[PDB]
């Protein structure tokens, strides 16, 4: 009663109709890195690493947008997965300068932990790496837009749950920034809560700025106050 | 004939385009809308 | 040493130089490279014997 | 190129921009071409209107164009970063932009480069010293079978050498506009050679025609 | 006193314990004889978002700026 | 070669070398590192307090 | 069948092709549009659909795929939501010189082919996107337009329907990709030059949402004789894999480069010379040839000697085949620094959506700039030939791929020229 066959890997599961292919192997199991996609977000293409084979086929689709049609089998696993992911990660980390000691997501990037489990031992390209003048938004968020990956994410929690509609891409080319064309202070209700969404460390907070590091600390559940939701 | 019969063009002043689509705006069939005018009202 | 990067880290000129090594470096060392599950025996010789580790 | 805005006053709004009423005229035919409940299209037009009627954009045109289209002006903002006939930077009441990449490079935009620059002074980008002589070089156009062309502002020039060079140099100092026409032979894009191709003055209507 | 250093009386206050099941979550803490505390898994929510859905013609889901 | 002394360096007539990046935590086998960073007046990062423990280091 | 031979006239699509004979309505009309035209707006849909398939036609623009599967993609049931010919007006891949001239000349016969396009297939209106680079022939357009407007003849009771079917024009704010399939799309609609992803396609959701069709302007120039001629005359024009006339213009270096017609299938030594002046310094004075625009590799000398012009023979010779930069290059100056002027080109206009393309262009245009002054090592331009297969399919648009090619002909073809290039630097700064 409605549903579909996909094979992961050969292995048959039973889809609702319309769903995306990476919802479906984040069903089973297969966590297919990302850098755009975001569950509580609508879906961009701009993060590249969603590239899967799937066969029969002479091209790699998307698996961030590929709405599911009948009888799939996808090749999580394949040469040319392995070699398209390895090309992507190969190409995010020219742009993205040498500041993993002083970054403050440190503890927690995303292009370090998919670095070291999917990218390449040695890289290449010795000059290059552009730079940019880092903008102001607020003296609670620290913007430091070098880092950035222009992954096109804080601009859809913007134009969706804030709607204040003040980032913007600006340029073209490689030079692309992110930031606000007019020095207009980003000053509004949940402000705070775009620098848990920025996955690299590009936007952060303000005062924790240059304190410490997550493995240092530890977990305690919680519950808030002062508000009537906790 | 080997005549340019091009060069009728040669007076456009910065208005031309614009003018010419707003001189040429009647006997249109209205464009139809759909429900709201903007994704908010 | 091997030429795997994600195992060893990489040697400083490529660390102060290119973006890769210093991020397998910094991860190196704080996360630690990760390892396949499982259970394993071996010894050597040992001066005294039958060194083993399990 | 330095897209902060770095306020600057001569610019930094209030900087002094207003319509008519006959512009107003205007947006009422651009949005009247749209269809209604998606009103958002005419930003790239009402901004083509405020370049053509002040020649290089404020940045109080595209937050008037925001008052008037009734939307938050990032987006206006973002239409034009991303465009290349919006120089936003003031610029000269002429404009200079020399057309070159491929086959103008290789048919000699460097002459013509070279001779522009050492008639008018100034170098690739800058601006003249004087107003309305502002010169760039630009990326093709669609004239790839004639030779290294110049754009001015809504004007052509095509098929140059650097006698036409210093034509266009002298007589754009003699105030007026000159022909926009193919310079230097073959008056429009025209086989000037063998000329092989069609030879018959055109059939009519009433030739073979299927399924009456 | 002397270094500012994190010190307690507590040689408990560092453990962990994974499991795979709740079952033997129970019957383990209440093996070793303590009070315990059982939460919620609580999942994400199964969406189904798309990339044509998110560009319609009516519809209010309009991202207006991609 | 030989290993010594845990002195701390400097810039050639510069600031302190460290960042705290708490790396020599993160590798400190012995934990004898004790590092806590309070950014300085003037926006860069630093620290307060870098501790070596001489009795805890295995060197 | 024949050896595919040349062209002779009649086979011609229109007169007036250089600065020739006539533009008004009443040129129009004694050239022939607007001739047993309501006969074939009240015969249906379905035949002309019949005819566009039978045709043969291939796709320009360098699509390669053939125009009646779309079309047939675009037979949607009716719903409340309109369905739109939009006429992709740009001349984007330099080179292309396309519909500058169609424009010049003959407005009403794309007035025509919007007609044909539109009553095909249920649609309500059409939208010339036009560069914005073309002002004033944007206003001859819309002098025209304008003609056609007092003539009574478009719009409302086109030739006696009940039919009606406007265009409305749209100028390019002055880009690159608004030339491609969908950037095209959201530049329409306000935003800025972005493409979108595949599975809503053009053909399901376009223009604001509404299902849409983006066309050609050759084709959609070629398709009202298509309408008004005989049965798939078109289709005699070639193969039977691929069919027509095509619009073969030599830009670049030639005497006196320029613009012709003619058949599918023609030697192409004898399409440089006998068209247009020939080539400068004898034809053993050539380096080599790029078919296509400047999205396909080169061409050597000794392989187009055997291979003449057609689209699965060129893919016969690993490349692609597009329009009117079909120019040989000199042994004078570097192909090496054409294809760095070439990307240079590509990373001044194009759009930053997908990772690769950015990135990939940007070190691309680096590692050819050390080309230029001869710096790098041969295992770098090795290693830019493993970069350019490590694009080459992962993009949203194809301007990444169009940049991935020429450097894989290059590399294919001319690398020792590429090594004593080197070698001597390696002498200077030695
Ligand atoms: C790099 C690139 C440049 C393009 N430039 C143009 C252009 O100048 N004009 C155009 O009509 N289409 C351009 N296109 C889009 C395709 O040619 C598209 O197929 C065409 O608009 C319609 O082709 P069809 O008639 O086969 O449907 C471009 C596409 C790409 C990838
Ligand atoms: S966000 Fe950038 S600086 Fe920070 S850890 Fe990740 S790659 Fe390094
Ligand atoms: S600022 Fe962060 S969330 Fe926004 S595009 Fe850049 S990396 Fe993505
Ligand atoms: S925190 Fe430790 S590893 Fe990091 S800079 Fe300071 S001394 Fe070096
Ligand atoms: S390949 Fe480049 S220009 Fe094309 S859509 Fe992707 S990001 Fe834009
Ligand atoms: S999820 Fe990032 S593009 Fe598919
Ligand atoms: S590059 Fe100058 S005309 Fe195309």
């Amino acid at each position: 009663s409605n549903l579909i066959e996909v094979f992961v890997d050969g292995q048959s599961v039973m889809v609702e109709p319309g769903t995306t292919v990476l919802q479906a192997c984040e069903k089973v199991g297969m966590q297919i890195p990302r850098f755009c996609y975001h569950e509580r977000l609508s879906v961009a293409g701009n993060c590249r690493m969603c590239l899967v084979e799937i066969e029969k086929a002479p091209k790699v689709v998307a698996a961030c947008a590929m709405p599911v049609m009948k009888g799939w089998n996808i090749l999580t696993n394949s040469e040319k997965t392995k070699k398209a992911r390895e090309g992507v990660m190969e190409f995010l980390l020219a742009n993205h300068p040498l500041d993993c000691p002083i970054c403050d997501q440190g503890g927690e990037c995303d292009l370090q932990d998919q670095s070291m489990m999917f990218g390449s031992d040695r890289s290449r390209f010795l000059e290059g790496k552009r730079a940019v003048e880092d903008k102001n938004i607020g003296p609670l968020v620290k913007t430091i837009m070098t880092r950035c990956i222009q992954c096109t994410r804080c601009i859809r929690f913007a134009s969706e749950i804030a709607g204040v509609d003040d980032l913007g891409t600006t340029g073209r080319g490689n030079d692309m920034q992110v930031g606000t064309y007019i020095e207009k202070m980003f000053m509004s209700e949940l402000s705070g809560n775009i620098i848990d969404i920025c996955p690299v460390g590009a936007l952060t907070s303000k005062p924790y700025a240059f304190t410490a590091r997550p493995w240092e600390t530890r977990k305690t559940e919680s519950i808030d106050v002062m508000d009537a939701v906790g | 004939n080997t005549t340019y019969k091009n060069l009728q063009h040669h007076d456009y002043s910065t208005y031309t385009f614009l003018d010419l689509n707003l001189d040429l705006s009647k006997f249109r069939m209205p464009q139809p809308s759909s429900g709201r005018e903007s994704p908010r009202h | 040493k091997v030429d795997d990067a994600k195992v060893s880290p990489p040697k400083r000129a490529e660390m102060k130089t290119s973006m890769e090594s210093l991020i397998h470096h910094f991860k190196l060392y704080t996360e630690g490279y990760q390892v396949p599950p499982g259970a394993t025996y071996t010894a050597i010789e040992a001066p005294k014997g039958e060194f083993g580790v399990y | 190129a330095l897209f902060v805005h770095r306020d600057t006053p001569k610019n930094n709004p209030e900087t002094p921009f207003d319509f008519t009423p006959e512009n107003y005229k205007r947006i009422e035919a651009i949005v009247k071409n749209y269809p209604e409940g998606h009103k958002a299209a005419a930003v790239l037009p009402v901004l083509d209107l405020a370049q053509r009627q002040n020649g290089w954009l404020p940045i109080s045109a595209m937050n008037k164009v925001a008052e008037i289209l009734q939307v938050p002006p990032m987006r206006v903002y973002e239409v034009a970063t991303f465009y290349t006939m919006y120089n936003r930077k003031p610029v000269g009441k002429y404009h200079i932009q020399v057309c070159t990449t491929t086959p103008c490079m290789l048919r000699n935009s460097d002459s013509i480069l070279e001779a522009i620059q050492k008639k008018l002074g100034i170098k690739v980008g800058e601006t003249t010293p004087d107003k309305l002589f502002t010169l760039i070089e630009v990326e093709c156009l669609g004239a790839c079978v004639n030779a290294p062309m110049v754009q001015i502002n809504d004007n052509y020039y095509e098929d140059l050498t650097p006698k036409d060079i210093e034509e266009i140099i002298d007589e754009l100092k003699a105030g007026k506009i000159p022909k926009p026409g193919p310079r230097s032979g073959r008056f429009s894009c025209e086989p000037a050679g063998g000329l092989t191709s069609l030879t018959e003055p055109p059939k009519g209507p009433g030739f073979g025609v299927q399924a009456g | 006193p002397l270094m500012g250093w994190a010190s307690t009386a507590d040689p408990l206050s560092n453990l962990v314990l994974t499991f795979s099941t709740k079952e033997d979550a129970i019957a383990f803490a209440e093996k070793n004889g303590w009070s315990y505390d059982v939460e919620e898994r609580k999942v994400p929510k199964p969406k189904s978002k798309s990339y044509g859905a998110n560009f319609s013609w009516n519809k209010r889901t309009r991202v207006s700026t991609k | 070669r030989f290993r010594g002394e845990h002195a701390l360096r400097r810039y050639p007539s510069g600031e302190e070398r460290c960042i705290a990046c708490k790396l020599c935590e993160a590798v400190c086998p012995a934990q004898a590192i004790t590092i806590e960073a309070e950014p300085r007046a003037d926006g860069s990062r630093r620290t307060t307090r870098y501790d070596i423990d001489m009795t805890k280091c295995i060197y | 069948k024949t050896s595919f031979g040349s062209l002779k006239d009649e086979d011609r699509i229109f007169t007036n092709l250089y600065g020739r004979h006539d533009w008004r309505l009443k040129g129009a009309q004694s050239r022939g549009d607007w001739y047993k035209t309501k006969e074939i707006l009240l015969k249906g849909p379905d035949w002309i659909l019949g005819e566009v398939k039978t045709s043969g036609l291939r796709g320009r623009g360098g699509a390669g795929f053939p125009t009646g599967l779309k079309w047939s993609f675009m037979n949607k049931p009716s719903d409340g939501r309109p369905k739109y010919l939009v006429v992709n007006a740009d001349e984007g891949e330099p080179g292309t010189c396309k519909d500058r001239e169609i424009i010049r000349h003959d407005p009403h016969k794309l007035v025509e082919g919007c007609l044909v396009g539109g009553r095909a297939m249920g649609a309500r209106a059409a939208y010339i996107y036009i560069r914005g680079e073309f002002y004033n022939e944007a206003s001859n357009l819309q002098v025209a337009i304008r003609e056609a407007y007092e003539a009574g003849l478009i719009g409302k009771n086109a030739c006696g329907s009940g039919y009606d079917f406007d265009v409305f024009v749209v100028r390019g704010a002055g880009a690159y990709i608004c030339g491609e399939e969908t950037a095209l799309i959201e530049s329409i609609e306000g935003k800025q030059g972005k493409p979108r992803l595949k599975p809503p396609f053009p053909a399901d959701v376009g223009v604001f949402g509404c299902p849409t069709t983006v066309a050609n302007v050759e084709t959609v120039a070629v398709s009202p004789t298509i309408c008004r001629r005989g049965g798939a005359w078109f289709a005699s024009f070639g193969r039977e894999r691929n069919s027509g006339t095509k619009l073969f213009n030599i830009s670049g270096h030639v005497n006196n480069p320029c613009t012709v017609e003619e058949e599918m299938s023609v030697p192409l030594k004898e399409l440089i010379e006998k068209h247009a002046g020939g080539v400068t310094g004898g034809w053993d004075n050539l380096l080599a040839v790029i078919p296509g625009g400047s999205s396909t590799p080169l061409i050597p000398k000794s392989v187009c000697e055997t291979v003449l012009m057609d689209f699965d023979a060129l893919i016969q010779a690993q490349t692609g085949l597009g329009t009117a930069a079909v120019i040989v290059m000199d042994r004078s100056t570097d192909i090496v620094k054409a294809i760095a002027r070439l990307i240079e080109f590509y990373k001044h206009e194009s759009c930053g959506q997908c990772t690769p393309c950015r990135e990939g262009v940007d070190w691309m245009n680096k590692v050819m700039a050390r080309f230029v002054r001869g710096d790098a090592r041969p295992a770098e331009i090795d290693s830019l030939w493993e970069i350019s297969k490590q694009i080459e399919g992962h993009t949203i648009c194809a301007l990444g791929d169009g940049a991935a090619w020429p450097v894989q002909g290059l590399i294919r073809h001319f690398r020792p020229e590429l090594e004593e290039r080197m070698q001597r630097f390696a002498q200077q700064h030695q």
